């Protein structure tokens, strides 16, 4: 167990090796208008974008959905208020509006940094996405986030000889989190569950029943379906009536058991290409959550 | 001792080249959202409610990405 | 994003979209070279971070009316901070574009 195998794998490869063939990257000059950067998003097919400051010529950081879920949380709040700044604020002014003296700079990896770095810088940073950057050329090559990374170490260091904590399970290793689980109901306004995201920033919401048995699930890329369309308005719906427009059949919530060993749960969350599996007993109510983050930390700091 | 005559070219940068060589003018990419020496050639959409969308594809080492940049005018 | 265009298009005529291709990159304070009458090599000097970008310029007919101004980007040989080889390029076509064209 001790060292392993994905402390050493991660430790002798560049971050380049995961880099795809052939990528898409979107970049917005910091002048640009917050509406229509976020829309931008949608229309690529796109988590998140970086930032570029003209006046600078340089880099300065992120937008991601986090970044939108905090400014349509404003918007809202803004607008009872009868305040409309918002939807004009262009990147550089809402960067102004939060970043205020707090200062938080553009965090990024080299290609030629070992792919244990970028794991560190992830976890270290409390981040999501890390643009691998050229220092020779400047050029972001891609974003690297925790999904790729975990399903390039299932692909490549599939073989085992094989540590014994991955055939231990999720409650002897303590992996994942299991108390104050933010959650929604069936009927939570869209609007609530923005709250919710921002106070506890958490990509996603187990839905539940009065029984709190899981039965949905609403994520923060559920969001940027409020930005296709052309109102913003329809925000105090349910959260029910929200998933609905999903793009895609839905073959219910993606679930573990916190019995299952590591080995089990990294790969049925490798194969559904998804953030998190909900943790629920023996009668689907909800237990705790164990997400890529939780995984990537275990296998960082050492299995469990 | 003769004066000398200047048969000039002229044409050939008559016209400017023809495009295709087998680079293309256009790229539909619908959807529901390989080529070779269209690396590093600039693309865009059409100008839309005062938005430029510039794009090119580059190399580094063996690896292409395609690089998007949405900017004011 | 559907409908990509290689390019700029103009009906403008060519020895027109040359001259003031020409007036705008001397306007910009780049330096360039004339190859043929329809091909130009570009280069910048960067005002914040003193690095240099070349670029390409090539005028293509694509119809009897029709023309087709074509840039292409040259190579060369934890914060980021500055340059992006990248975007520059892409600022330096919407420099020598704004300042010549429409
Ligand atoms: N590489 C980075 N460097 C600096 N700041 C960043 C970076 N990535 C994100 N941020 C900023 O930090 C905050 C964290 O957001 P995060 O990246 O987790 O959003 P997200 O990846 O879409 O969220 P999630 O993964 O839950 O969907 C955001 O405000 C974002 O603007
Ligand atoms: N445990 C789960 N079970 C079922 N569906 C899920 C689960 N987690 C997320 N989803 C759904 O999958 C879609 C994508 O969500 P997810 O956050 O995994 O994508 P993502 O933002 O690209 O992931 P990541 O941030 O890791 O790259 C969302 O619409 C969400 O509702
Ligand atoms: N709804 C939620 N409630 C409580 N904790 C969560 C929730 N979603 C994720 N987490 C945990 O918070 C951390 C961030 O996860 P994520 O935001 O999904 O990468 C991880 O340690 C998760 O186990
Ligand atoms: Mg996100
Ligand atoms: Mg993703």
């Amino acid at each position: 167990s001790n060292s392993s195998v994905y402390t050493t794998f991660m430790k002798s490869h560049r971050c380049y090796d995961l880099i795809p063939t052939s990528s898409k990257l979107v970049v917005f000059d910091t002048s640009l208008q917050v509406k229509k950067a976020f829309f931008a998003l949608v229309t690529n097919g796109v988590r998140a974008a970086p930032l570029w400051d003209s006046k600078k010529q340089s880099f300065v950081g992120m937008l991601t959905i986090t970044d939108f879920i905090n400014i349509l949380h404003r918007y809202y709040k803004s607008a009872l208020v009868q305040i409309y700044e918002l939807e004009e604020h262009k990147i550089e002014t809402w960067r102004e509006v939060y970043l205020q003296d707090s200062f938080k700079p553009l965090v990024c990896i080299s290609p030629n940094a070992s792919l244990f770095d970028a794991v560190s810088s992830l976890i270290r940073n409390k981040i999501h996405r890390l643009p691998v950057i050229d220092p020779e050329s400047g050029n972001t090559l891609y974003i690297l986030t925790h999904k790729r990374i975990l399903k390039f170490l299932k692909l490549f260091i599939t073989e085992f000889p094989k540590p014994e904590f991955m055939s231990k399970s999720l409650e002897e290793l303590q992996i994942g989190t299991y108390a104050n689980i933010a959650m929604v109901r069936t009927t939570t306004p869209v609007y609530v569950a923005l709250g919710i995201f921002v106070q506890h920033r958490v990509s996603a919401l187990p839905v539940v029943d009065e029984k709190g048995r899981v039965v949905d699930i609403y994520s923060k890329f559920d969001v940027i379906n409020l930005a296709a369309e052309k109102t913003y308005n329809n925000l105090d719906v349910s959260v029910t009536k929200a998933l609905q427009h999903r793009s895609h059949y839905f073959e219910g919530v993606l679930k573990c058991y916190l019995h299952e060993t590591l080995e089990a749960i990294i790969n049925r969350l490798v194969e559904a290409e998804v953030h998190r599996l909900v943790v629920v007993d023996e009668h689907d109510v909800v237990k705790g959550i164990v997400s890529l983050s939780d995984i990537l930390q275990a296998l960082v700091l050492t299995g469990g | 001792g003769q004066e000398m005559y200047a048969f000039r070219s002229e044409e050939r940068f008559k016209s400017p080249p023809i495009l295709p060589p087998h680079l293309l003018q256009v790229i539909l990419n619908k959807d529901t959202n390989p080529n070779h020496v269209m690396l590093n050639h600039l693309y865009a959409l059409s100008i839309k409610d005062s938005v430029m969308v510039l794009s090119a594809t580059h190399r580094y080492k063996k690896k292409y990405v395609t690089t998007l940049l949405y900017k004011p005018i | 994003s559907m409908a990509w265009h290689l390019g700029i298009r103009s009906q403008s005529r060519p020895n027109d979209i040359m001259a003031e291709v020409c007036r705008a990159i001397k306007q910009l304070d780049y330096e360039w070279k004339v190859v043929n009458p329809y091909y130009l090599r570009v280069r910048r000097k960067n005002p914040v971070t003193s690095t240099f970008s070349k670029m390409s310029l090539q005028l293509y007919q694509v119809d009897s009316r029709t023309y087709l101004l074509d840039f292409r980007s040259i190579d060369d040989e934890v914060a980021p901070r500055p340059g992006s080889h990248t975007i520059e390029f892409f600022e330096m076509c919407a420099n020598l574009i704004k300042i010549l064209a429409q």
